């Protein structure tokens, strides 16, 4: 029986990037409804089992939405924005050339997501459920950071990916504040709410997962 | 090029069932944005330009592999179909031609209302809910559809349109979509429009019975 | 027939693609596939753009008696579900991008 | 029972009690064999049929009725049985039309002024303007205020001048193409030869949604009614089968009708480029047999069925479902170029061996100009080899080909099952009933 | 027996219900004529009314998918065919970096097959190889180097079975593009009802808007509405750009589908019409699909359903 936890930041701390009404409604009547529905039917294991390699089980929707919502809250902090540093900076430079290139690609992907869905930045540590899916000569570049857009409750982990940062392109995430002005919401999110520290920790966790799968 | 067709009523005529602010955002920029994006795409290709509106939707669908122009073309068709699907002081009980057809392919209107609501209630994410006339089967059905797709790509004639995109109802009902469906079926659904749509479909479906001689 | 193969089979060709679209698409960091005189029977169950820099390829769809002629410097997006058969008569090298639904 | 069997025959098998116009001999055979083999005829119909066997008696009877023989012959071809109820074609409001240029203008391969075209294309946006029936009274211009000089149709005038230029430029080539491709003339083909008259509207002059005045010229039992709407191609209203049993009472040759263009198609591929429906009279309630696809031509240049089905909107040829999902299959790493690489490798090895020595069959021809003899000779002077490394790198290319295509594929499954889009191509793979060394 | 290939037709005096629930045999309550309508496969491109204008040492070896090459003694059967779990030989491959799944597998027992020589020749140097091998990818040519279809079962209609026996000036043409009337809520205007649709799809507020005659307006690019007459039938010619009148205000002998006998007369100065069904009706002629009538006394049994395809010699 899963439980819904409140965001680790005060509901009034995200102003004006995300209004208190928007925060409370989104957290306590979207995420709460998803979590309680999933509990009624019954997190990574649950999502992977409910994906069922394409023919999603009825419980896939609620569990995946709850996992994505939990991911979204952990990626935003009031003092967010700016630029990352360190191995995350070197990886973003290798995988996008420059920080501006990455930021414009991410903004374009978030704006171009038609309908309800999410935009993800993930670490490519995937393995397929087929034989002859192993590269005997890895070049250390195949495990890179990529941008993926998914509709509804789909998350990259079903492709054995490692999510690092997400932006909720669902209209319910920003219609109360930014209405249909998705460009303004994406710009505000990128420049004020992106928690580079959490992204760095998730990148290190993906590195550790890849290392533990190496041996 | 397709112009932005205004709804057949003033933007405040749906109050208090649908507030004017929703009308000014669903048609001022949402429906206008789809119209303007399509015209820019149609200004570059002289082949997609020239198709009728229903031809363009089916051609750009590309048998389940939509062209980039499909999203803009299909979305403007749905919105004008949505505006005409609602009239001021709508709802109540459909009469005459829609009436026996509803109670023929569904058993009665009571079984139709529950079937229509469940289609919208179980619609995950942004999409549409349709009451369509099957061309080959010559009967009325309720179809749920996601994103910009409409039953025109199945060669089916829509009759009644409902928008379950979040941006359509996230101001007056927000995540309480269940009561939004009920209010649409009780005060906004236009069965007068269903008269001519099923009359226009009679030029292609012929829901009647043949006169067979006794010889 | 009167209709060329590209229109019938929904193949977008961007011959003499400018640098602007080229680095908009991120071509410079795609992997390179090279081949000589060979013949690859393939079915495109995923979309894929292809940039040709050196070499020539003739594409013959399954059952077709005609071919689509592609020269160097062209950008070609092979559609999903295409049942074609690539032909090469010279050394060849290309840049690609397999694309899923939506994306770009 | 013999009430539902007849209805089933009509609906599913196209049965209809068409009138059989019989000779006096056949009529006598039918009326007299109903009594017996060799019996004195007693039924009055049989007696009359026996009397009518002599044309002299028929002429005497015809003179007795005081009528001429010609329409008595024409009297035989009378429709028997009950008549359908008369049509009450009621207009749904007044007819409000607007001169809108066709959207497909200009024809493919024809270059025109882009500014003039964009000026024309502004008229297409007028479809969004709303017209209310309670509005057509404030500014009704009747009489000298509605004369053509007061018309504001500048975009339509530009379209007209461009259309006239195109017609004058392309008139003869279209006739030559029609003569080359269409051996014989049929309704729906281009009216050519001595039957062609100047001023006939070409196909680009038409577009779906146009309201046309025309005359019914041809009735076909399996195709429909053909209406001349002033163009070089006749219009087509699809009616076939049982529907003609009742519709023939109302749709007849020579009558004037109002028709709406439903579709315009390419005459080379489709038999009837212009497809219409009857506005007046309304026979929508009488049409039951519908065309699944518009009929097309099968030309001599059509050698690929897939190309034919793509020229029109027809589904692909189905095949048995393999039953194996595509993303569960193993990746592919066998590069097709390796076989040529293998042939080059064996050629170089045999050349080196010969040089060292002298300082169910398929023959693989190989020249020497496409081989690197110097590198192979150096490697032999040294002693897997280079060509094996090349094979390995090409196989690595094919195998990363496989991985990236597979990852894009899995993302495609995720997106499509999230959005309900089809996985495999529709119209294909119909369901059933439709038809160790490594250790060593 | 059927003298020609065709489809069956009966008008009356044949029972539509088969004599047995599983059979196709029908009875004749009375005397009647049975007709056979003469007539001459992809199911995706061939459809109804289609007009068909055309007739219907290891370093020297290599291992790959389901096949491998050999320059230990190799034993091949006389026929060159390998059976499952057979012994052909008693480090053969370069041990390639990548290897796909193969239906065949080597244990040397070959279990999962033809075998032909492969010879590479260069400037007279000859060397033979042994080849043992078994969607579009699994494929193991070089561009560089009449009649009309009748479907319902296919019949071909051609000249072998169908034959021919026999204001400004008002002109037929377009009247403009009809525009949507918002009072009827239809994207494409209806413009007309019928006795079934008018009772079925007429709203109460639209009762007064039905007209028994044609009233035509015209709207130009500026939005003005023009009629030039409120009580006549006046429309504008798009080509000549001039008003003109309509034809009616919209308030022969041989019928289509009729069957003829062989010597049916239509006029004294006309040749006799022959047996068949009226297929095409035109201004001064009709096209007949030839048919052969068969007389059947009561008690006879019809062998076949309606519209059943009968070949030559069929009962
Ligand atoms: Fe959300
Ligand atoms: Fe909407």
């Amino acid at each position: 029986g899963f439980e819904l936890k409140p965001p680790p930041y005060p509901l009034d701390a995200l102003e004006p990037h995300m209004s208190r009404e928007t925060l409370d409604y989104h957290w306590g009547k979207h995420h709460k409804t998803y979590v309680e529905n999933l509990n009624k039917q019954i997190l990574e294991e649950v999502v992977l089992l409910s994906y069922n390699r394409g023919n999603m089980l009825p419980a896939f929707n609620n569990a995946a939405q709850a996992w994505n919502h939990e991911f979204f809250w952990e990626s935003i902090q009031p003092g967010g924005g700016g630029k990352p540093s360190g191995d995350l900076l070197r990886l973003i430079e290798r995988d996008f050339g420059s920080f501006s290139d990455f930021v414009e690609r991410f903004k374009a992907a978030a704006a171009s997501n038609f309908g309800s869905g999410w935009t993800w930045l993930a670490y490519k540590a995937n393995r397929l459920d087929v034989a002859n899916a192993v590269n005997p000569l890895p070049k250390e570049e195949d495990k890179k950071l990529v941008i993926v857009k998914t509709p509804n409750a789909v998350n990259p982990l079903v492709w054995d990916y490692s999510p690092l940062l997400t932006i909720d392109t669902w209209e319910h995430a920003y219609y109360l504040d930014f209405e249909n002005r998705r460009i303004e919401y994406i710009n505000t999110f990128m420049e004020k709410l992106v928690s580079w520290e959490t992204v760095s920790t998730r990148l290190e966790s993906a590195m550790a997962r890849a290392a533990q799968r190496e041996q | 090029y397709y112009g932005l067709k205004t709804p057949p009523y003033p933007l405040d005529a749906l109050e208090p069932y649908m507030s004017q602010r929703t009308l000014e955002v669903h048609w001022g920029k949402h429906h206008r944005g789809y119209v303007d994006n399509l015209n820019k795409q149609l200004g570059k290709d002289d082949r997609l330009y020239g198709y009728t509106m229903e031809e363009l939707i089916k051609a750009t669908y590309n048998n389940g592999n939509p062209l980039p122009e499909f999203n803009n073309a299909a979305q403007v068709y749905n919105h004008d179909f949505f505006w005409e699907s609602m009239q001021p002081g709508g709802g109540d009980m459909p009469i005459k031609g829609v009436l026996e057809q509803i109670e023929k392919d569904f058993g009665s209107f009571t079984n139709f209302r529950e079937k229509f609501t469940n289609a919208a209630l179980t619609q995950f994410g942004s999409g549409w809910v349709w009451l369509v006339l099957k061309r080959e089967e010559r009967r009325l059905e309720v179809v749920k559809t996601s994103n910009a797709i409409n039953p025109l790509v199945w060669d089916d004639i829509p009759i009644i349109n409902l928008d379950v995109w979040e941006h359509s109802y996230y101001l007056d009902y927000k995540n309480e979509r269940g009561k939004y469906i009920n209010t649409f079926l009780n005060h906004l659904v236009s069965w007068n429009a269903a008269m001519s749509r099923m009359a226009r479909a009679e030029a292609f479906v012929n829901l009647g019975e043949p006169t067979i001689p006794i010889a | 027939m009167q209709t060329p193969l590209e229109e019938l089979y929904n193949v977008k060709v961007e011959r003499k693609v400018s640098q602007r679209r080229l680095e908009e698409l991120g071509v410079s960091r795609w992997s390179v596939w090279k081949t000589g005189k060979c013949k690859l029977p393939w079915d495109w169950q995923v979309d894929q753009l292809v940039y040709i820099e050196e070499g020539e390829v003739r594409v013959v769809p399954e059952g077709s008696k005609r071919f689509m002629q592609f020269l160097a410097g062209d950008l070609v997006r092979y559609p999903k579900w295409l049942e074609a058969d690539l032909f090469f008569n010279a050394p060849y090298s290309e840049r690609y991008c397999f694309k899923a639904y939506a994306d770009d | 029972t013999e009430d539902e069997a007849r209805r089933r025959n009509w609906i599913e098998r196209g049965w209809a009690p068409w009138e059989e116009i019989l000779t006096p001999e056949a009529d006598f055979a039918r009326k007299s064999l109903n009594e017996g083999e060799e019996v004195p005829l007693q039924s009055p119909e049989a007696i009359e049929a026996f009397k009518m066997l002599r044309p002299s008696y028929r002429k005497k009877k015809i003179k007795e009725m005081g009528i001429t023989e010609d329409e008595w012959y024409a009297k035989q071809f009378e429709i028997r049985g009950d008549k359908p109820p008369p049509l009450d074609t009621s207009w749904a409001g007044p007819l409000v039309v607007r001169q809108i240029p066709p959207r497909d203008w200009p024809p493919k391969g024809w270059e025109v002024d882009r500014k003039e075209l964009e000026f024309i294309r502004e008229a297409h946006k007028l479809m969004a303007e709303r017209v209310w029936l309670e509005d057509l009274d404030k500014d009704l211009k009747v009489g000298e205020d509605a004369t053509v000089d007061k018309m504001c149709l500048e975009r339509f005038k530009v379209f007209l001048k461009q259309y006239n230029e195109w017609v004058e430029a392309n008139k003869d080539r279209l006739e030559e193409d029609s003569y080359k491709y269409d051996q014989d003339f049929y309704p729906g083909r281009r009216i050519r030869g001595k039957d062609y008259k100047e001023g006939m509207y070409e196909l680009p002059f038409y577009y779906p949604g146009m309201i046309c005045e025309g005359t019914v010229t041809t009735l076909h039992l399996y195709q429909g009614a053909f209406v001349d709407i002033g163009g070089v191609h006749e219009g087509w209203v699809p009616i076939k089968g049982n529907d003609w049993f009742w519709i023939r009472h109302f749709i007849r040759v020579g009558m004037h009708v109002i028709v709406e263009i439903t579709a315009k198609r390419d005459p080379y591929r489709f038999r009837f480029p212009l497809e219409l429906r009857f506005v007046h009279p309304n026979i929508d309630h009488m049409i039951f047999n519908k065309f699944d696809f518009p009929p097309i031509f099968h030309r001599d240049g059509d050698t690929n069925p897939d190309e034919i089905r793509r020229d029109c909107g027809r589904p692909p040829e189905p095949r048995k479902d393999p039953g194996s999902k595509p993303e569960e299959e193993g990746l592919l790493s066998d590069h097709p170029y390796v076989d040529k690489l293998w042939q080059l490798h064996v050629a170089e090895q045999m050349i080196l061996d010969d040089y060292e020595a002298n300082p169910p069959k398929v023959i693989l021809k190989t020249s020497v100009k496409e081989l690197d003899l110097e590198a192979a000779l150096i490697e032999r002077k040294y002693h897997k080899l280079r060509r094996n490394i090349e094979m390995d790198e090409y196989d690595s290319l094919h195998w990363r080909r496989s991985l990236e295509e597979r990852e894009a594929l899995l993302r495609d499954i995720s997106s499509r099952q999230a959005l309900g889009l089809p996985l495999e191509e529709p119209g294909r793979y119909k369901p059933g009933s439709f038809f160790s060394y490594d250790d060593a | 027996y059927s003298d020609s290939e065709g489809e069956m037709h009966w008008s009356t005096d044949v029972s539509h219900a088969p004599e047995f629930t599983y059979s196709n045999v029908h009875l004749l309550p009375k005397t009647s004529h049975l007709w056979i309508l003469s007539g001459g496969i992809l199911f995706s491109i061939h459809k109804d009314q289609d007009q068909m204008n055309i007739p219907f040492s290891d370093l020297l070896a290599k291992r790959r998918r389901n096949r491998f090459l050999i320059p230990i003694s190799v034993e091949i059967p006389i026929n060159g065919i390998f059976r499952r779990n057979s012994i052909f030989a008693f480090t053969l491959f370069p041990k390639d970096l990548f290897r796909e799944k193969d239906n065949i597998q080597l244990r040397l027992v070959l279990n999962w097959v033809r075998a032909f020589f492969v010879e590479v020749n260069t400037k007279g140097l000859i060397r033979d190889f042994i080849r043992i091998g078994l969607r579009k990818r699994n494929n193991p040519m070089n561009p560089f180097y009449h009649g009309t279809i009748r479907m319902f079962s296919l019949l071909i209609l051609s000249s072998s079975n169908c034959f021919r026996i026999g204001t400004i000036k008002n002109s037929s043409g377009p009247l403009g593009t009809a525009i949507q009337i918002s009072n009827f809520y239809s994207f494409l205007p209806l413009l007309t009802y019928n006795q079934i649709s008018v009772i079925k799809y007429l709203q109460l507020d639209n009762f007064k808007y039905i007209f028994q005659v044609i009233h035509s307006y015209l709207i130009d690019e500026n939005g003005r509405i023009f009629n030039l007459d409120p009580y006549s039938n006046l429309v504008l010619n798009p080509f000549k750009l001039n008003w003109y009148f309509l034809h009616q205000n919209y308030n022969t002998i041989i019928s289509l589908g009729q069957f003829f006998c062989e010597n049916v007369c239509i006029a004294k100065k006309e040749p006799y019409l022959k047996s068949g069904q009226v297929l095409i009706v035109q201004r001064d002629s009709v096209v007949i699909r030839s048919a052969k009538p068969y007389l059947a006394t009561p008690g006879a049994k019809v062998h076949g359903h309606y519209r059943e395809i009968l070949y030559e010699g069929d009962t």
